[PDB]
């Protein structure tokens, strides 16, 4: 009558490494450059 | 003025108003909302755990790929959901500061 301890079947075995873990966001972002000024509304000859 | 706490400040005024002349059959006024709150996180991690719960073992996935589903759309769907809760987390509790040290490409550390 030994029936020698008969194993499961047919498991969870694909997710025995599995969690799983999360990917990365980052955002953050680059300045504008606004160093192209002058002002025009005064003298820089004629104060002279 | 008095919730402040609760808006986000890089958006620096997050009302949008619209004013109908019509009510609706009944009370002599209404009022309907949306708000784009960062609090949504809190549905879409309990489905993502969740989620989770059922794919750490593989439960009924059966019928879906019974149907013929590949089971790396569960995994990109799953990522996609991931990605999408780190979104809501890049901008919910974000200063309008920007953030300075976070860099790891830089070619030196000496000083």
């Amino acid at each position: 009558p030994d029936l020698k301890n008969v194993k499961s079947k047919i498991g969870s075995t694909e997710n025995l490494k599995h969690q799983p873990g999360g990917g990365k966001v980052q955002i953050i972002n680059k300045k504008l450059d606004l160093s192209n000024v002058q002002s025009k509304c005064g003298s820089k000859d004629n104060i002279k | 003025n008095k919730n402040s706490s609760y808006f986000v400040e890089w958006i620096p005024n997050n009302v949008k108003t619209a004013v109908c002349d019509i009510p609706p059959r009944g009370l002599k006024m209404s009022a309907t909302f949306i708000g784009n709150s960062t609090a949504i996180q809190e549905l879409f991690k309990r489905i993502s755990e969740q989620f989770t719960a059922m794919f750490r073992r593989k439960a009924f996935l059966h019928w879906y790929t019974g149907e013929g589903m590949d089971e790396m759309e569960f995994t990109e769907a799953e990522s996609n959901m991931n990605d999408l809760v780190s979104e809501y987390q890049q901008y919910q509790d974000a200063t309008a500061d920007e953030q300075g040290e976070f860099e790891e490409e830089g070619e030196e550390d000496e000083a």
